[PDB]
C-alpha cells in the first residue's frame, strides 16, 4: 500500500478563490490606521444636509462665490448632497468639548463630469483641536504622513492657497516625475469664526485641519492613470489589487 | 513569617480594629497572607482547682473526685485524664458553656458516676497540638473569670511575607518601628536594664577573621537547670507563631530571635577544651549534621572553631553533641554578626535552610547585641538558677557596615514623584523614619540608619518618602508625549491577518506546552538530537521542541479520548533546533503549524461522508501562504521526511528554498499514541513568507476570448510538473489561464497512461484572436511538450 | 490570545509598538542586565530552568526590551508579549504563563503619569465596576515600585499587576543618561486577568485545551 497508493503531488488543491478589496477602500483603511496609531478616532454621519450644516457653519456665509463653484446638487432651498465632509466634524465639535481630535472619511458630490472628474470622489477631512499647536506642528505631521504613505522617494513644497473654512491656508503639492509637481492635499489652521459659533473660545484654543483626495492619492501610488476606471468596476482591473 | 496580634500591640497600640490593622500592615510593604484564628468559638470556660484525688471504684479510669471553681456551692466534677494529680489548676467546661466541635457535653453514664462538664485539654477546647493531657496551668491565679480573656485568646495569627528589600522587619521590633511611622503613633520601647555581673572569669575568645565577622559576644551562666519547666506565659507567645518547644533554653533563645531579629542559641562549656577561635576552615574540613549526613566545605565557609576540631557552622547549623544535653551545667551564648556579602550561598550549597541563615544572608541590626544578650540572659536567669559573668567583647571598628551620605535634591524628588511635597514635611518624614537630617538650601543631606540595609542611593530616599506620604494621596495625570507617527510597511504581512484567515476557514487556535516528552519526541524526528533539560518537572516534560508536531498530536489524542471528534487546530510558536554556527548554540525560527483531521463536511444533508485528504489540505493552505504572499513561483516536489508518508507529502519551495512540509503522517506512526482516524499536519517557516508584493497597474483589453480543450496523454509518472506549467511559458502574448476539470483513466485510455483535460482561455493584449493564430499557439505548446516523451491524443 | 490582542490594541492606539525576541537567553540578558546582580536571592526564587551555567529559559520578558534599548537612540517606547517559565506546578500555577512587560522612556514623566495610565487601562479593560489601591512592593529591576491590586467581590482584593520607575543602574549600563532621562515600566499577568474577566476559576484548564471549554470563547 505504501509504495503503491501514491497520488499526483502538484495538482491544484480545492478551495474558493478569495477576492480583494477596492483600492480607495485599501487607501482609506491604510490612512485610517496611520492616523489611528496617533490617537485619532473616526467619525461618521449623513450624506444629505441642510445649509446650516454644509455652508453656513463653515463661515462661507451665503453671498460668497462658493455656492456655484462647489457645483452642488440642490433639492429645494435647504437640502443638498454633501459637498465636503465637514458636517460630520461640526456635529462632533458642537456636542462635546474641547481638547480631542477626529478624522472622517466619506463621499462628496460635485457636478463635474469629464475624463478627469467623476461626480463622486472620496475625501478625508481631518480635524485637531487642543492648546498651543501651530503651522510648525502642521508641517511636522503632514510631512510625516507623506513620508510614510510614500517610501521617501518624493519632495514636497508648502505653497499658499485659499479655502474659506480655514485661514491661514496652505497646499502641500508633492514632486512628480512625469510633469513637475502634482498637488496632493491642502491644509490650514481653523478660522476663529468657525470656532466661535460652535462653543470653543478662540482666545485660548487653536487647531488645524486637512483634506486630501483619496482617488488621486491612489492613482499616484498604484500607477493608475484613468480616473473614470475606478467606478466602472471591472473585475479584470480590480483583481490585481488583491 | 507568622506572628500574633497582642504581642505586636505591646509595642504600638493603634485603636483601629481587629482586622483593619491587617489592612494597614499591607500598605507599608508587607504582603499579609491571611488572618487565621487561634482557637475555637466557645462561650466561656472557667478555671478551677482539684482537691484530694482518689482511685476508680469499679472501672479502669481514675479521677472520681471533685473540683473547686469558686462558687459558693461545691459540685462533684470527675474526669479520666492521665495526669490529673492533686493540686493542678485546670480550666474545665461547665453548664454555661458550649464545647466547639459539635460535641456538647451531656449527663450520660460512662462506666460509673455520670459526668456534668468535663476537663478541656488543648484539642478538647479549640486549639491544636496536645502534649500529654489537661492544661498544666500555673498557680497564683484568681478564679471565676474566663480563659478567653485570661489566656488572651482574642488575638489572631497573621502570616506576613517579607520581601528581601526589607531586612529589618523580620521581628516584632522591626514591624513596630514601621507601623509607628506609617500611622505616626509613638512607639514605646520596653526599657532594658543591665545585668550587674557577680561572678568570676570566662573562657577567652579571639576572632582571626576581621572581614567576615565584625562582632561576636557571649556570656557564661553557671549553675543552670535544664530540667526546669518552660513558663506558660512565654509558651503561649511561642505557640501562635508556629514554634514548638524543645526543653527551655531553645525556647528562650527562639523568643529573643522572634522578638528582636537577633539570632542566638547556645554553647556547652565543658566540651570546648581550648578556647574559641573564629576563622575559615582548611580545604577538606568535615563536620557533622543532624540528619545523619556528614558534609564538608570547600574553603569559604566560616566555621566556629577552637585549637581542636571545629564545632559549628557560621549561623546556619550549630551542632548536635556540642549543644546542651540533659546534664549540661554551664552554658555560653553566640550573639554574632556576619557580613551579608560573606554569608550568601552556604545555605543552599549544602541543602540547608534555617531561620538564622535566613536572617544573616539578608542582614541583621548591627547595633543590637548589648540589648539582645541582656534580654536573653534576663529571661534565662529568671526562669532557671545561676548567675552571669562579665560580657565578652570582640569587635573590629573599621570593618563594620558604614553608611553613606545620601544627598537628595529638589529636582530629582520633583521629577520622580510628580507632586509638590513641602520641605517642612520631607524634613519631618526623614526624621520620623529615623535618619539624621541636615537640611540646606534646595537640598537634603541625610545619612542612613543602622538597621535598614537598603538605603544607599537617592531612589532609596525618594521611595521611602513617597511610601509614607502614601501612594493614593497623589493625584493622577496622563502623560505628555510627542506624536511621532513611526514607520510602517505595505509590502509585508501581520500574524493576526493570517490567523483571522485560519479562523475564516474553520480552524481552532490552541496553545500547547513548549517543552515535550523525549519518548514520543524522538519518534517524530530521529537522527536530529534534542536539547535535553537538567532539573526537569518530570520525565514526561524534559525536552525542548524540535518541531510543533508533539504538543499538537498530544492535544488531538487528548480530545479524541474525551468522546469528541473532528478537531481542527493550529498553533504558532517558535522551535529550537541545535546548531553550531548560531547565536547561543541553537537557532530559533518563528513557526506556523497546524493539524486537520476528522470528517470534512460534518454530516450535512446533501454533502456526502468522505474523510479529508492531501488535496484539501493543500488547497486550504495555498490560500494561507500563497494568496496573501507571492504565488509568483511555488513548486511542489517530493522530498522525504521520516515522520510522514512518502507519496502523500510534499516540500513547498517558493524560489529554491525548503520552506514547508505538508501531508498525512506515517500510517505506522499512528500505531503509537493511538490517533484514531487519518490526521494531517502542515508546518511552515514564518519569516521568509512575511513579505507581500505591492501591486502595479497595467492596460486592460476589451475583446472576448474562447475556450480550447486539449487532452494530453501521459503515462502515470509525472503528476503536474511538466503539464500545467510549460504551457504558460510558450508565448507571452497569447496564453493566459490554464484549468483542469476531468481526469481520464477509464477504459478507453491505455493502462498505465492517463489523459489530463487541459482547458485554456486564449486572448490577445491589443487585438482579438481568430481561428488562424490559435492553431499556432496550440501546436507550439505541443512542440514544446514532446521533450517530455509524450504529445497530444488523437480523438 | 484575545486578551493579548485586546491589550495590544489598547496600547497601540497610544503609539506603543510591539517587540519580540528569543525564548532562550544567557545570564547577561536575563539577570545581569536588570541589576540583580548574581549574589542576590533572585536566582532561586524565580524557579528558573537552567541548562548549564550561561543558558536559561526566559524567566521574565525583558531581554526583548533590553536588546531594543541598547541598539537605537532614545526616546522610544515599546511593549512586549511572550512566554515565561517558572518551576512551579500545582492547581494554581502552570509552569508557563504569558506575561506582558511594558516600557516607556522619555523626558519628564513620573509616578503621577504612571497612575494616570494604569488607572486608565484598568478602567478600559474593565467597564468601571471595580476600585484600585496603589500599594508598595519590590521588584529588583524597577525602584520606586508599586502594585495596583484591583477590588474583587468574592474576597477582598485581587492583585492584578505591578509597576514602577526604571532604576538608574538599568539605564546606565545601556547607553541612556539617567540625569536627564526617566521612565517607568509595568508587567501584568494575562491568565489571571483573563480568568477574572471571563469568570473562569481553574487555571490549569487553560492549557489542557479542551474544545468544549474553548468553543464558548468564539
Amino acid at each position: 500500500r505504501l509504495a503503491a497508493e501514491t497520488i499526483d503531488i502538484s495538482l491544484p488543491g480545492r478551495r474558493i478563490e478569495n477576492g480583494g478589496l477596492h483600492p480607495v477602500t485599501r487607501t482609506i483603511d491604510r490612512i485610517e490606521s496611520f492616523f489611528g496609531e496617533l490617537g485619532f478616532t473616526v467619525a461618521t454621519g449623513p450624506e444629505i444636509e441642510d445649509d446650516y450644516h454644509n455652508f453656513d457653519a463653515l463661515n462661507i456665509p451665503g453671498h460668497h462665490p462658493a455656492r456655484a463653484d462647489h457645483d452642488t446638487f440642490w433639492f429645494d432651498a435647504t437640502r443638498l448632497l454633501r459637498t465636503q465632509t465637514s458636517g460630520v466634524q461640526i456635529r462632533t465639535m458642537k456636542a462635546q468639548q474641547p481638547p480631542i481630535r477626529i478624522i472622517a472619511p466619506g463621499r462628496v458630490y460635485r457636478n463635474d463630469y469629464d475624463q478627469t472628474h467623476t461626480p463622486m470622489f472620496h475625501q478625508m477631512e481631518g480635524l485637531i483641536v487642543d492648546t498651543n499647536i501651530s503651522f510648525t506642528n502642521l508641517k511636522g505631521t503632514l510631512h510625516d504622513f507623506l513620508r510614510n504613505f510614500f517610501e521617501e522617494d518624493l519632495q514636497i513644497r508648502f505653497r499658499p492657497s485659499y479655502f474659506p473654512f480655514t485661514e491661514p491656508s496652505a497646499e502641500v503639492d508633492v514632486m512628480g516625475k512625469n510633469g513637475k509637481w502634482l498637488e496632493v492635499l491642502g491644509c490650514g489652521m481653523v478660522h476663529p469664526n468657525v470656532l466661535r459659533n460652535v462653543g470653543i473660545d478662540p482666545e485660548i484654543y487653536s487647531g488645524f485641519a486637512f483634506g486630501m483626495g483619496m482617488e488621486r492619492l491612489t492613482m499616484l501610488r498604484y500607477g493608475v492613470t484613468d480616473l473614470r476606471s475606478f467606478f466602472e468596476n471591472d473585475l479584470r482591473f480590480l483583481k490585481q489589487f488583491k | 513569617m507568622k506572628f500574633s496580634e497582642l504581642w505586636l500591640r505591646e509595642w504600638v497600640n493603634p485603636a483601629i480594629d481587629s482586622d483593619a490593622l491587617a489592612n494597614q500592615i499591607t500598605m507599608a510593604g508587607l504582603e499579609v497572607d491571611g488572618v487565621e484564628p487561634v482557637a475555637g468559638s466557645f462561650n466561656g470556660v472557667v478555671v478551677g482547682e482539684v482537691v484530694e484525688c482518689a482511685q476508680h471504684p469499679n472501672a479502669d479510669k481514675l479521677r472520681v473526685t471533685k473540683v473547686n471553681v469558686g462558687g459558693e456551692r461545691l459540685l462533684d466534677i470527675v474526669c479520666g485524664a492521665p495526669n490529673c494529680r492533686q493540686g493542678l489548676k485546670v480550666a474545665v467546661a461547665t453548664i454555661g458553656a458550649i464545647l466547639p466541635g459539635d460535641f456538647k457535653i451531656k449527663a450520660a453514664k460512662l462506666r460509673g458516676e455520670p459526668s456534668e462538664g468535663m476537663l478541656c485539654s488543648f484539642s478538647e477546647l479549640g486549639i491544636s497540638d496536645d502534649h500529654s493531657g489537661i492544661i498544666e496551668l500555673p498557680a497564683d491565679a484568681p478564679l471565676g473569670t474566663d480563659i478567653r480573656e485570661y489566656l488572651k485568646l482574642d488575638d489572631n495569627t497573621i502570616e506576613i511575607s517579607v520581601t528581601p528589600n526589607r531586612a529589618d522587619c523580620l521581628g516584632i521590633i522591626g514591624v513596630a518601628r514601621d507601623v509607628a511611622v506609617l500611622n505616626k503613633a509613638p512607639l514605646q520601647e520596653p526599657e532594658m536594664a543591665p545585668v550587674t555581673a557577680t561572678i568570676s572569669d570566662t573562657l577567652p575568645i579571639t576572632v582571626e577573621a576581621a572581614d567576615a565577622c565584625p562582632r561576636y559576644l557571649g556570656r557564661v551562666v553557671k549553675g543552670i537547670n535544664v530540667n526546669a519547666p518552660t513558663p506558660l506565659w512565654m509558651k503561649e507567645k511561642l505557640r501562635r507563631c508556629g514554634i514548638r518547644s524543645i526543653d527551655a533554653v531553645v525556647d528562650v533563645t527562639n523568643y529573643v530571635l522572634l522578638e528582636l531579629g537577633q539570632p542566638m542559641h547556645a554553647f556547652d562549656k565543658d566540651r570546648i577544651d581550648g578556647g574559641i577561635v573564629v576563622r575559615m576552615a582548611k580545604e577538606g574540613e568535615t563536620v557533622v549534621l543532624l540528619d545523619g549526613s556528614e558534609a564538608t566545605l570547600n574553603a569559604d565557609t566560616l566555621v566556629i572553631a577552637d585549637h581542636h576540631k571545629a564545632l559549628g557552622i557560621a549561623g546556619i547549623f550549630w551542632g548536635e553533641h556540642s549543644g546542651v544535653n540533659g546534664e549540661t551545667q554551664n552554658v555560653l551564648l553566640e550573639c554574632a554578626y556576619f557580613n551579608p556579602l560573606s554569608i550568601t550561598g552556604r545555605a543552599r550549597r549544602h541543602g540547608l535552610h534555617t531561620d538564622a541563615s535566613h536572617r544573616y544572608e539578608r542582614g541583621v541590626d548591627p547595633a543590637l547585641q548589648y540589648k539582645a544578650i541582656e534580654r536573653a540572659t534576663r529571661l534565662l536567669l529568671d526562669i532557671c538558677g545561676g548567675d552571669a559573668g562579665p560580657i565578652i567583647d570582640v569587635s573590629n571598628e573599621a570593618t563594620l557596615p558604614k553608611r553613606a551620605t545620601i544627598t537628595l535634591r529638589r529636582s530629582k524628588l520633583d521629577r520622580l514623584i510628580g507632586h509638590h511635597i513641602a520641605d517642612e514635611q520631607v524634613s519631618d518624614i526623614l526624621r520620623r523614619l529615623g535618619c539624621e537630617v541636615t537640611e540646606g538650601q534646595d537640598e537634603w543631606k541625610a545619612v542612613a540608619p543602622t538597621w535598614r540595609f537598603d538605603m544607599e542611593i537617592e531612589e532609596d530616599l525618594v521611595e521611602e518618602v513617597a511610601r509614607v506620604y502614601g501612594y493614593n494621596n497623589i493625584p493622577d495625570e496622563p502623560i505628555q508625549a510627542g506624536l511621532i507617527m513611526g514607520t510602517h510597511r505595505e509590502a509585508d504581512l501581520s500574524l493576526k491577518r493570517v490567523k483571522t484567515m485560519l479562523n475564516d476557514k474553520g480552524y481552532q487556535e490552541v496553545i500547547t506546552y513548549s517543552f515535550v516528552d523525549p519518548k514520543v519526541q524522538q519518534l517524530i524526528h530521529p537522527g536530529a538530537e534534542a536539547l535535553l533539560l537538567p532539573n526537569p518537572i518530570s520525565v514526561e516534560m524534559s525536552a525542548m521542541r524540535l518541531s510543533l508536531w508533539s504538543g499538537l498530536l498530544a492535544t488531538v489524542v487528548y480530545n479524541q479520548n474525551r468522546q469528541q471528534n473532528r478537531v481542527r487546530i493550529f498553533e504558532t510558536g517558535l522551535r529550537f533546533v541545535p546548531d553550531t554556527q548560531a547565536n547561543l548554540g541553537i537557532r530559533q525560527d518563528l513557526m506556523l503549524a497546524g493539524v486537520i483531521c476528522g470528517n470534512r463536511y460534518d454530516e450535512h444533508w446533501n454533502l456526502a461522508k468522505e474523510t479529508v485528504d492531501f488535496y484539501d489540505l493543500k488547497g486550504d493552505l495555498e490560500a494561507v501562504l500563497d494568496l496573501t504572499g507571492k504565488l509568483g513561483d511555488i513548486q511542489f516536489k517530493a522530498e522525504m521526511n521520516p515522520a510522514l508518508h512518502p507519496g502523500q507529502s510534499a516540500a513547498i519551495y517558493l524560489k529554491d528554498e525548503r520552506i514547508g512540509f505538508i501531508g498525512v503522517v506515517h500510517p505506522e506512526l499512528e500505531r503509537k499514541l493511538d490517533l484514531n482516524g487519518r490526521t494531517l499536519v502542515f508546518e511552515l517557516e514564518w519569516n521568509k513568507l512575511a513579505d507581500r508584493i505591492v501591486p502595479q497597474a497595467r492596460e486592460i483589453s476589451r475583446f472576448p476570448a474562447n475556450r480550447r480543450d486539449i487532452a494530453v496523454v501521459v503515462a502515470e509518472n509525472v503528476p503536474a510538473a511538466d503539464i500545467l506549467s510549460e504551457c504558460k511559458k510558450v508565448g507571452v502574448n497569447q496564453v493566459v489561464g490554464v484549468n483542469l476539470f476531468d481526469v481520464y483513466r477509464g477504459k478507453g485510455v491505455a493502462e498505465g497512461y492517463k489523459s489530463l483535460a487541459i482547458s485554456l482561455i486564449l486572448q490577445d493584449t491589443n487585438r482579438t484572436l481568430e481561428e488562424e493564430e490559435i492553431a499556432a499557439t496550440v501546436a507550439k505548446c505541443v512542440e514544446a511538450l514532446k521533450e517530455r516523451f509524450q504529445a497530444s491524443l488523437r480523438d
